[PDB]
C-alpha cells in the first residue's frame, strides 16, 4: 500500500506538471505560430513590390 | 513614384498656367487623396515640417512628412466628411496645444477638445507636442516618495515621483483598478494627476470617469480620454497631448502624476497609421519605430531638478501583455523603456489575490532609494519575508519535515500574503499601511485565522488613528517611524487584541 | 443623393473602382449603387462602399454584391449618405441582407425611417454611468457569470451543442420581461444553419410567420455567398438596426453577432483586396479600430441598453493571436456551451465552472450574490476534483463531511438546468422564467444545506426553489406507490 | 459509373482549369438538382484549387493575404 | 527535367519501350523556377517559391504516365527541405507521386539505413488485389507496429521503459526487431557501412519478417537483426554475436 | 556610437592610452539604422532592419581594435530584442564580440543575480596558454556540471527530482550549488535590495569552484551560497544560517 | 604559414568585398589546383558571405526571398 501510494503521488506530480509543461508549452507554440505566419506575410508582402 | 500624388490633372494644371511666372501659393492648399486618416496637399510650401495644418470642416492635421511636393499630413479627426478639392491652411505653430490650470477635471479628447461637452476650455497655449525632453542635467535623482496607496506595491515595488513604472499585465486582471487606485491615494498630497486612457471601452471610460467624480479625485485629476473607437492618429496622439498637458504643470514646480493607459493599444494604434503609410514593420508587425515612440513618450516623464524647480511627473503606463509572454514585442520595448516592472498575474488574480502584484518579478529600478526613511526598515524585513515564504510554499514541505513550516515561517508568509490584498478601490493612507505592514512583518500577529486577517486589520485601522493621533503624527510631521513609535503601536494593537476578542 | 455620373474603371475581383467628375466625390464609407446589368437581361444594381480614397478622383469600392458579369464604365450613381438601412418597426421579423431588402420574399419593408449604416459613437454625456447588470432569464447565466446589460458577451461555446435553443429562450425572455426587443444580426451565417435559426424562429412562437411588426427579432442575415464587403458591414447592419431601435423606443434591444472571428476574417479579406499592408498573423492594419467601430456602439446609453451577445471562434483555440485578443479586450462577459454538458442533457449547456464575468465582482452585484456566486464556484470546483476520486472510492467511503458537498454539487449541477420557453416544441416542458432574487434565494437555500434530504432529479428541469419542493414532494407523494 | 460525372483535371492542365473544375462540377450538379434530382459532388483537394487560384491571382498581381493566398 | 522528360518522351514515343528515367534533387526544378521567377516580376507565393508552383511541377511529372506504347517508371529524389514535410515544394509532389517513399533524418539518427520511414513510405500499391492478400496482412502488421511504437515512443523516454503493459513489451520488442531488420546492406553503400551489399529479393524477406513479428523468434539479440540482409542471415549472425559475447 | 568610438579613439591611437568605452546598449545604434533606412528609401531587410546591418554595424566594431599604440576594453550591453538570440541584430553582433556574456531571463527570474548564463556566456580566451591550466580545467568542469544540469531539466521536468539515480542527484545538487554560487550581491546594485557588494577576484573564486566542485563541501544547503562573495564566507553564512535556524 | 594564404575581409569592408572573399580564395587556390597541388581553400562564416550578398541585392532592389535573402 505504501509503494502504490508513493507511486501515486508521483503520478498526481507527474500530471500536474505535465499540465503546466502543457500549459506553458501551448503559449510558446502559439507565440511561435503568430512569429512564424508574420514573418512569412512580411516576406510576401515586401517581396511583392519591389520598387 | 511613377503615380505621384501631385500629378492629378486640375492640380498639374495650376502649375501649367504658370510655367516661370507669378509667385507661388503661399499658405493656400488643395488636399487630394485624402484616404487613409494621410491626407495628401498640393503646395503649401510655407509648412514647418511639424507644422499644424487646418482643413475646412474644421479638423486639425500634423504635418509630419512633406515631401517634393505633396506636404503628406496627418490628419488627427477622423478623415470622413473630407472631399478631394478642399482647401487647407497652416496657421504657423508647430504642433502647439492650448493648456492652462482650467483643465484639472475636465474630460479632453486629445486635441485640446474638452469631451464633457460643459464648456469650452480656455488657456494660455505655451506648450508644444514634441518639445525636448529634459536634459541629462536637468534631471535629480528620484527621492520623494510617492503614495501609490496599495500595500504591495509601496511595499516592495516602491514608485518614486519622477521615476516612470509600468504597470505590466494581462487582460482582464486589474491594473486600471490599480492605476485609479493611485490617482485616488493622491487625494490629499496635491498632484496634477492625468489618467490618459488610450485603449478602453467608452463604458469603461465612463465608469472611471464617475468613480473618481464620485470619490473626489475629479479635483485635480484629467482623464486625457480617447474611446476603442477613435481614429487610429487619435489613439496615436493622445498620450503625446497627455504628456504635454501633464508636463506643462511639471515645468512650473508641482509634482504631476500621468498615467497612459493600454500603452500597447496606443502602440497597436501606430502599427495601424504605419502600415497604412506601408512602411516596412518588423517583429508582429510593428513598424519598428514604436521605441522612438515609447521613447518621446515616456522619456519626457522625470523628476526635473531645482534648478527648473522641483517638479515631477511618475509615468505609470500600462502595457496590457495579451499573449500572457513577458517577450512580447511591446511589452518587451516598454520594460526596456522603463524604469522598472509592475507586474500583475494573471493566475493569482484569477486565485485572489485583488492587487494581483507579485514581487518575484515585479521589481523597481528605483529601489529603496524612493522609499520614506521610516518604512525602509520595515519594507525590507517585509521582502525578506515574503522571499523565504515563497520559497517555502513554491517549493518542498508537503510532507511534515526536518524544518517542519507552518511552524516557523509558512503560517505567517501566508498570513502577510493575504494581507497584502487590498479591497477594490479603498487606498490605505501612509501611516495606516506603515502600521500595516509592521504588524505581519516582525511577527506580532501569527496566531489569528489566516481567513480573515483583512477582516480584523479593517478594525485594526479603524481603532489605531482614533486611539492614538501619536502614531499618525509621529508618521506625519518626522516621517520616521520611531522606537517610539513601534512602542506606542504596540500598545494600540494590544488594546485592539482586547477589544476584537471581546 | 444626385447623379453623380461615373465610370467604374478598375474591377479587380470584389473590389471595383470607380471614377467621378472632379467637383463633386462621395466621402468615405459612403454608399454608392452602380447601374450594372446582369448577363441574362436584368438591370440588376449591386451596391458599393467606398472604403479608400485614391486621389484621381476615384475612389476605390468594395462591392456588397456579385461583380461578374460588371461592364467597365457603367453608371455608378451616389447616395451621398452610407447605406440607408430601413430601420423602424417595419424590419420586425423579416430576414434582411447587408443593404436591407428582405430575402426571405415576403413583401418590401417600409422606408420611412432610415439611419446609416455608419453613425458614430456616443459620447460620454450620452453613455450611461451605473453598470447594472442584465436579468436575462437562465439561472446559470444570472448567478454565476452576470451577463452586463449594455456590455459585451461571450458564446465560446460550438454550434449545435444548443447555441440556438439558448439564444431563442433569450429573445423570448427579453420580450416577456423586460420592454425589449431583440436583433439576430449573423454575420456570415452559412445560410443553411441561417434557415435552420429562422424556421426554429418561426416554430417557436418567437417570430410569427402570420404576425410581423409584432415579433421579436430583426433578423439580418451575412451570408457567405456575398462578397467580403457584405459579411463585414453586416455586423455594422445590425448595429444600427439596434441602434434605432433603443434611441426611439429605450428599450433594452439585444444584439446576437455570429462569430466575431467571422467578421474579422471578412474584414481581413477586404483589407487584402485594398492591398494595405497585412499586419499580425494577417487579419487587417485596421484591426483594432475597426472592430471597436463595431463593438464600441455596443453600450448603455441614456436611453436604453443595447446589450449584445457574440460569438467568438478562436482559430486553433488561442486567445492570444490579435483578434481574439482584441475581442476578449472588449468583452465584459464570456460563457461557453460546453458538450458534455449537452450529452449530459444539463440544457443549458453553460460551462459553471468555466464561465466567467468581469460583472461578479460584490460591488456590482450585492455582498449576498457575489457570496453565494464564489461558494457555488468552490463547490463546482471541490465536485470537479472529487469526480476523480468517486470513481475509485465512492460516495460514503470518503468524508461525510465533503460527501455533503458532493450531494450538494450534484442538486446545484441540477438546479442550474432551467426549461426553457423554447425547449417546449422538443419536449412539452412549459418552462419556467427566473429572476435573479430567486435563484439568489434558492442557491443560498441549497448550499446553506437546509435541502440536504430532496432527491437530486427534483432539482433537475425546474425553476424556482419552491417548485423544486414541489416537484420533491410530488415524487414523495407517488413514493407510495 | 453509369450515374457519376468525373470532371477531371489533370495537374498540367492550366491555373484557370484547375481553378474552375470545381465550379463546372458545380454547374453540373446544380443543374441535376434544380430538376429535383438529388445530387452528391465530391471535390478533390480543395487545397490543390485554391493553391491554383493563388497562382492565377500572384500572376495576375492581385495583393496577397495569408500565406501568399489573395484576397478572395 | 525537361531534357530528361523529352529523351524519355522520346524512348516513349518511338522506340516503345518501356524505359526508366531517374530524376534526383527534383526539388531543384522548383528552386530554379523561383530564383527566376523573383527577378521575372512575378509576385512572391508562400514561403518563397515561384508562383506557378504547382502548374509547373505538374508540368513536368504528368508527362511521365504509361500511354499505351510503353511505360516510363520514374523516381524522382524530392528534396524536403529542412524536413519541412509542409513545404509546398513537396507538398504539390506528393500529389502526383504513386509510391512515396519518405526518407526521415530520425530514422538516420540512430543508424538504420536506409532510414525510410516505415510509417509515411507508402504506396498506391498496397492495396490488396494489387499486391497479395498475404504481402498486404504482412505490411499491415508491421505498419501497425511501428504505429504502435511511435505512440508507445513517449512513455518509454520519461515513464521508464518497464512500466508500460507487459505486451505492450512484446510489441515493443517486436518492433524494436522489426525496425532494424528493415535495413539493408547496399553494394553502393558498401563504402559507408564496411559490410558487403546483400541484395534480398520480395519473397525472403516476406518470410523473414512473418517469423520475426510473429513472437517465435522473439529470443535473437537485436543488433544480429541490423543491418542484415536476410532472416537466416539474422539467425547465424545471432550465433556469431552469442558467442563473442562471453568469448 | 561613432563619436563615442571617435572619442576613444582619439585617446587611444595618439595620446596612447588604455581607454574603456562602455557603449550601452548597442543594439539602439541597430535600430535607430531600422528606422533611418526604413524611412531612407533603402529596400528593408531580415525580421525588420537595414540591409546594412552588417556593415554599419561592421563600420562600429571594427574599429574597436586594439593598435599597437593602445588597446581599447569596450564592453557593449547589446541588447536581444524579445529575448531570441537568433535575432540578426544581435547574431551579427555574436560574430563580432569575443568575451560574449548572454544574460538569459530565466536566472533573474529565478532570482539569481547577475542573470548570466553560464552555458551560453563563452570566450575566445577560455584558452590553456591564455588563462593557465588550472582555470581551464575548472571552466570545463563547471560548465559540464550546469550542462547536464540543462540536459536533465526535462526530467526534472513531467517527473521528480527523486527519479534520478545517485549520480545524477549528486550532479544535481551539485550544479544548484553552483548556479546559486554564480550570484553575487553586486557593488552598484546596492540600491535596488541586497548586502554591499563583494568584489571577488580570480584567485579566490577558483578556490571556492575547487571546493565545490570536490564535493567536500555537501554538508552546506543551497541558499548558503546565494548571493555571497567568497567561499570562506559562503561557509560563515551558512554557520549562521544554522545558528539562527 | 609559409603554405597558407588568407584571404582576410574585415566587417568593416564594402559588401562587395565580403561577397568576392570567398571567390577570391576560390579562384587563388584554382590555379594551385591547376598547378596538381592537393589545395585546401577554408571559408570563415560563409553565413557572413551571404549576408554581405543580400546587403548588395537588397540595396540593388533585386527583390528578395525566403528569411529575406536574394534570389540566387
Ligand atoms: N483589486 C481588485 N479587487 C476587486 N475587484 C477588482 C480588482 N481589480 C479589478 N477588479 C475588477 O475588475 C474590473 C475592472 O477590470 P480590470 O481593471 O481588472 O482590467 P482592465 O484594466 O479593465 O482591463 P484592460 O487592461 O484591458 O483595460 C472591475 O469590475 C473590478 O470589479
Amino acid at each position: 500500500a505504501s509503494e502504490l501510494a508513493a507511486r501515486m503521488t508521483a503520478m498526481s506530480n507527474a500530471t500536474d506538471n505535465a499540465n503546466e509543461l502543457k500549459k506553458t508549452l501551448s503559449i510558446n507554440y502559439n507565440r511561435a505560430r503568430q512569429a512564424k505566419i508574420t514573418g512569412e506575410i512580411l516576406e510576401i508582402v515586401a517581396g511583392a513590390n519591389a520598387c | 513614384a511613377t503615380i505621384r500624388a501631385d500629378e492629378i490633372s486640375k492640380i498639374i494644371r495650376e502649375r501649367i498656367e504658370g510655367y516661370n511666372r507669378e509667385v507661388k501659393v503661399v499658405n493656400t492648399g488643395t488636399v487630394l487623396q485624402v484616404g487613409d486618416g494621410i491626407a495628401r496637399i498640393h503646395g503649401l510650401d510655407e509648412v514647418m515640417a511639424g507644422e499644424l495644418v487646418e482643413f475646412e470642416e474644421g479638423t486639425i492635421g500634423i504635418a509630419l512628412n512633406l515631401e517634393s511636393n505633396n506636404v503628406g499630413v496627418v490628419l488627427m479627426g477622423d478623415g470622413l466628411m473630407i472631399q478631394e478639392g478642399s482647401s487647407v491652411k497652416a496657421t504657423g505653430r508647430i504642433a502647439q496645444i492650448p493648456v492652462s490650470e482650467a483643465y484639472l477635471g475636465r474630460v479632453i479628447n486629445a486635441l485640446a477638445k474638452p469631451i464633457d461637452g460643459r464648456g469650452e476650455i480656455t488657456a494660455s497655449e505655451s506648450r508644444l507636442i514634441e518639445s525636448p525632453a529634459p536634459g541629462i542635467m536637468s534631471r535629480r535623482s528620484v527621492y520623494e516618495p510617492l503614495q501609490t496607496g496599495l500595500i504591495a506595491i509601496d511595499a516592495m515595488i516602491p514608485v518614486g515621483r519622477g521615476q516612470r513604472e509600468l504597470i505590466i499585465g494581462d487582460r482582464q486582471t486589474g491594473k486600471t483598478a490599480v492605476a485609479t487606485d493611485t490617482i485616488l491615494n493622491q487625494q490629499g498630497q496635491n498632484v496634477i494627476c492625468v489618467y490618459v486612457a488610450i485603449g478602453q471601452k467608452a463604458s469603461s471610460v465612463a465608469q472611471v470617469v464617475t468613480n473618481f467624480q464620485e470619490r473626489g479625485a475629479m479635483e485635480y485629476t484629467i482623464v486625457v480620454a480617447e474611446t476603442a473607437d477613435s481614429p487610429a492618429t487619435l489613439q496615436y496622439l493622445a498620450p503625446y497631448t497627455g504628456a504635454a498637458l501633464a508636463e506643462y504643470f511639471m515645468y512650473r514646480e508641482r509634482h504631476t502624476l500621468i498615467i497612459y493607459d493600454d500603452l500597447s493599444k496606443q502602440a497597436q494604434a501606430y502599427r495601424q497609421m504605419s502600415l497604412l503609410l506601408r512602411r516596412p514593420p518588423g517583429r508582429e508587425a510593428y513598424p519598428g519605430d514604436v521605441f522612438y515612440l515609447h521613447s518621446r513618450l515616456l522619456e519626457r516623464a522625470a523628476k526635473l531638478s531645482s534648478l527648473l524647480g522641483e517638479g515631477s511627473m511618475t509615468a505609470l503606463p500600462i502595457v496590457e501583455t495579451q499573449a500572457g509572454d513577458v517577450s512580447a514585442y511591446i511589452p518587451t520595448n516598454v520594460i526596456s523603456i522603463t524604469d522598472g516592472q509592475i507586474f500583475l498575474s494573471a493566475d493569482l488574480f484569477n486565485a485572489g489575490i485583488r492587487p494581483a502584484i507579485n514581487v518575484g518579478i515585479s521589481v523597481s529600478r528605483v529601489g529603496s532609494a524612493a522609499q520614506i526613511k521610516a518604512m525602509k526598515k520595515v519594507a525590507g524585513k517585509l521582502k525578506l519575508e515574503l522571499a523565504q515564504f515563497a520559497e517555502l510554499e513554491a517549493f518542498a514541505q508537503f510532507a511534515s519535515d526536518l524544518d517542519k513550516a507552518t511552524q516557523n515561517q509558512l503560517a505567517r508568509g501566508q498570513r502577510l500574503r493575504e494581507l497584502l490584498k487590498q479591497p477594490q478601490s479603498a487606498p490605505l493612507t501612509v501611516e495606516e499601511q506603515v502600521m500595516t505592514i509592521y504588524t505581519g512583518t516582525n511577527g506580532y500577529l501569527d496566531s489569528l485565522e489566516l481567513d480573515q486577517v483583512r477582516k480584523y486589520l479593517v478594525e485594526l485601522r479603524t481603532y489605531v488613528k482614533t486611539n492614538k493621533p501619536e502614531f499618525q503624527e509621529i508618521i506625519s510631521s518626522t516621517k520616521t517611524f520611531t522606537e517610539e513609535a513601534e512602542a506606542l503601536l504596540k500598545e494600540a494593537i494590544q488594546e485592539q487584541m482586547e477589544r476584537f476578542l471581546l | 443623393e444626385k447623379k453623380n455620373l461615373g465610370r467604374i474603371a478598375q474591377i479587380i475581383g470584389p473590389v471595383l473602382d470607380v471614377a467621378f467628375p472632379p467637383g463633386k466625390m462621395p466621402n468615405i464609407y459612403n454608399a454608392l449603387i452602380v447601374k450594372g446589368r446582369d448577363t441574362a437581361g436584368q438591370p440588376m444594381n449591386v451596391t458599393c462602399e467606398v472604403q479608400q480614397l485614391l486621389g484621381n478622383n476615384r475612389v476605390r469600392a468594395v462591392a456588397m454584391s456579385a461583380t461578374d458579369g460588371l461592364t467597365r464604365g457603367m453608371e455608378v450613381i451616389d447616395t451621398g449618405a452610407p447605406l440607408s438601412v430601413p430601420v423602424g418597426g417595419a424590419t420586425l421579423g423579416r430576414i434582411f441582407n447587408v443593404l436591407g431588402e428582405p430575402v426571405d420574399n415576403l413583401g418590401p419593408v417600409d422606408t420611412r425611417t432610415t439611419s446609416p449604416i455608419h453613425r458614430s459613437a456616443p459620447a460620454f454625456t450620452q453613455l450611461d454611468t451605473k453598470l447594472s447588470i442584465f436579468e436575462t432569464g437562465i439561472k446559470v447565466v444570472d448567478l454565476l457569470a452576470p451577463y452586463r446589460r449594455g456590455g459585451k458577451i461571450g458564446l465560446f461555446g460550438g454550434a449545435g451543442v444548443g447555441k440556438t435553443v439558448l439564444i431563442m429562450e433569450l429573445i423570448n425572455n427579453i420580450a416577456k420581461a423586460h420592454g425589449g426587443v431583440s436583433v439576430f444580426g449573423g454575420v456570415g451565417e452559412r445560410t443553411r444553419e441561417g434557415n435552420d435559426l429562422y424556421m426554429e424562429m418561426k416554430e417557436s412562437g418567437v417570430i410569427n410567420e402570420q404576425n410581423i411588426a409584432e415579433s421579436k427579432v430583426a433578423l439580418v442575415y451575412g451570408q457567405m455567398n456575398e462578397p467580403p464587403g457584405a459579411r463585414m458591414r453586416v455586423g455594422l447592419t445590425a448595429l444600427t438596426m439596434a441602434e434605432y431601435f433603443r434611441d426611439v423606443n429605450e428599450q433594452d434591444v439585444l444584439l446576437f453577432i455570429d462569430n466575431i472571428f467571422r467578421f474579422v476574417q471578412a474584414g481581413s479579406e477586404v483589407s487584402a483586396l485594398l492591398g494595405r499592408m497585412p499586419s499580425a498573423v494577417g487579419y487587417q492594419p485596421t484591426l483594432s479600430t475597426e472592430m471597436g467601430s463595431l463593438q464600441e456602439r455596443i453600450t448603455s446609453t441614456k436611453e436604453g441598453s443595447i446589450t449584445s451577445i457574440q460569438a467568438v471562434y478562436v482559430p486553433a483555440d488561442d486567445l492570444t493571436d490579435p483578434a481574439p485578443a482584441t475581442t476578449f479586450a472588449h468583452l465584459d462577459a464570456t460563457t461557453v456551451l460546453s458538450r458534455g454538458l449537452a450529452a449530459k442533457g444539463i440544457y443549458p449547456a453553460v460551462d459553471p465552472l468555466d464561465s466567467t464575468s468581469t460583472m461578479l465582482q460584490p460591488r456590482i452585484v450585492g455582498e449576498e450574490h457575489y457570496e453565494i456566486a464564489q461558494r457555488v464556484k468552490e463547490t463546482l470546483q471541490r465536485y470537479k476534483e472529487l469526480q476523480d476520486i468517486i470513481a475509485i472510492l465512492g460516495l460514503d467511503e470518503l468524508s461525510e463531511e465533503d460527501r455533503l458537498t458532493v450531494a450538494r454539487a450534484r442538486k446545484i449541477e441540477r438546479f442550474l438546468s432551467q426549461p426553457f420557453f423554447v425547449a417546449e416544441v422538443f419536449t412539452g416542458s412549459p418552462g419556467k422564467y427566473v429572476g435573479l432574487a430567486e435563484t439568489i434565494r434558492g442557491f443560498q437555500l441549497i448550499l446553506s444545506g437546509e435541502l440536504d434530504s430532496l432527491p437530486e432529479q427534483a432539482f433537475y428541469l425546474v425553476g424556482n426553489i419552491d417548485e423544486a419542493t414541489a416537484k420533491a414532494m410530488n415524487l414523495e407523494m407517488e413514493s407510495k406507490l
